[PDB]
């Protein structure tokens, strides 16, 4: 895992994505903090989010753990920053990279499953008045994000 | 295609496709089809941090000359 | 688009994409891609780039 | 002009280029991005390797070298 992991911090170094950054926490390539920047245009515009992530030693074959230290408001993500996500799950590949992983879950932010939800109060708001429910998104950034 | 854009496939590398301004997102997913090998539907594309759906088009999202676009896998939350 | 970036972008594109370690040298089969290497493959059952079902790898060589 | 050269990127994708000593503070980075992009220090929020960086600590204290590439965020205005 921790050659793969290095690859991944060096081929960071050289090109981060506009919308993510991530990088160990202290002497410990196997636990690593992440910053996804909320969406232009979106009720998370202006919000700095941050991520724990953990590599499992059998990484890449098993995905990453990752789970938000920001709270945000979300129908798959809850209070104690765990994100129901299939790519994190079954759907899993071993050719996602953290960075595509972070790309990922930031799109997942104003592409919610509201149907299959993991905090249904929030779906039903986001089902019923979009209206509320962005206001709570942006004042949920305001409290927690900025 | 009148433009150029560029998409970040799933390895990092970059790739160059010629697309027009009104160009949707289903063409260019085809246009990687054809480039990569990956089918459509398995192709997210993500541009300023949301994913394009089928059925709009680059303008739609601002999506302007050399702009890149990321590629990940599909995905649904849950 | 240095010397040495495009020599990595060459070397890193002949490089299987789990382990980041060792080149690429199995094709899989129907959906053609090139994309790990022997040590990588074996605990594969989808591929990993297209998520199509692999039904059967071909060692490869790049002559 | 600088020891070293470090990239700033914007949300939007455009990178700029800055000439800095590793000895240099946060502070002193933000009042050079006010330079080139006309940004003041106060709207800015600077990322590197997924961490907030503080102001008085120095380039060399969060393991930013040359060619790092930092994370420009403005503050919603
Ligand atoms: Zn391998
Ligand atoms: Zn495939």
């Amino acid at each position: 895992a921790l050659k793969r992991i290095h690859k991944e911090l060096n081929d960071l170094a050289r090109d981060p994505p506009a919308q993510c950054s991530a990088g160990p926490v202290g002497d410990d390539m196997f636990h690593w903090q992440a910053t996804i920047m909320g969406p232009n245009d979106s009720p998370y515009q202006g919000g700095v989010f941050f991520l724990t992530i953990h590599f499992p030693t059998d990484y890449p074959f098993k995905p990453p753990k990752v789970a938000f230290t920001t709270r945000i408001y979300h129908p798959n993500i809850n209070s104690n920053g765990s994100i129901k996500l299939d790519i994190l799950r079954s759907q899993w590949s071993p050719a996602l990279t953290i960075s595509k992983v972070l790309l990922s879950i930031c799109s997942l932010l104003c592409d919610p499953n509201p149907d299959d939800p993991l905090v249904p109060e929030i779906a039903r708001i986001y089902k019923t008045d979009r209206e509320k429910y962005n206001r709570i998104a942006r004042e949920w950034t305001q409290k927690y994000a900025m | 295609g009148s433009m150029q854009i560029f998409v970040k496939t799933l390895t990092g590398k970059t790739i160059t496709l010629e697309v027009e301004p009104s160009d949707t997102i289903e063409n260019v997913k085809a246009k990687i089809q054809d480039k990569e090998g990956i089918p459509p539907d398995q192709q997210r594309l993500i541009f300023a941090g949301k994913q394009l759906e089928d059925g709009r088009t680059l303008s739609d999202y601002n999506i302007q000359k050399e702009s890149t676009l990321h590629l990940v896998l599909r995905l649904r939350g849950g | 688009l240095s010397l040495e970036e495009q020599l990595r972008r060459l070397q890193e594109e002949r490089t299987c994409k789990v382990c980041m370690d060792k080149e690429v040298s199995v094709v899989f089969i129907p959906c053609g891609h090139l994309v790990v290497c022997q040590e990588c493959a074996p605990s594969l059952r989808k591929c990993p780039i297209c998520r199509g079902i692999i039904k059967g790898t071909v060692r490869t060589f790049l002559s």
